[PDB]
C-alpha cells in the first residue's frame, strides 16, 4: 500500500521528500493518460500499468493491499510470505522506487496542468 | 491523507 510505497521512496531516495513525486508529469500521482513528459514520468507510467495488471488478480487492490517488505542498509526487499497479489504489488512499487532513484528530476514537470497536457 | 502514484 501507498503508505509502504511512501516508505519505499523514502529509503531509496533520501534527499528528496516523497511529496516531490505525488504530483509530477502526467503519471506521477494524478491519474494520467497521454505521453509521459519524461523519464521520471515514464517510471510512473510503468508504475500505473503495473497496478492495472495487478487489478486483474481478483480481490487485489494495489492501493490498500498491505504487503511484506523491508528496507535496510540501502536494500529494498519484497519478502517471501506474500501471496500472488501482495507480491505483485510489492514488486510494482519496488521497481518504481528503484526507477525513481535513477531518473532526473525536472521542476517544470511538477504539477503541470493535467487537463490541458493530458486529456 | 493521499496518493503518490
Amino acid at each position: 500500500n501507498l503508505y509502504q510505497f511512501k516508505n519505499m521512496i523514502q529509503c531509496t531516495v533520501p534527499s528528496r521528500s516523497w511529496a516531490d513525486f505525488a504530483d509530477y508529469g502526467c503519471y506521477c500521482g494524478k491519474g494520467g493518460s497521454g505521453t509521459p513528459v519524461d523519464d521520471l514520468d515514464r517510471c510512473c507510467q510503468t508504475h500505473d500499468n503495473c497496478y492495472n495488471e495487478a487489478e486483474n488478480i481478483s480481490g487485489c487492490r494495489p492501493y490498500f493491499k498491505t504487503y511484506s517488505y523491508e528496507c535496510t542498509q540501502g536494500t529494498l526487499t519484497c519478502k517471501g510470505d506474500n501471496n500472488a497479489c501482495a507480491a505483485s504489488v510489492c514488486d510494482c512499487d519496488r521497481l518504481a522506487a528503484i526507477c525513481f532513484a535513477g531518473a532526473p528530476y525536472n521542476d517544470d514537470n511538477y504539477n503541470i496542468d493535467l487537463k490541458a497536457r493530458c486529456n | 491523507l493521499a496518493i503518490y502514484s
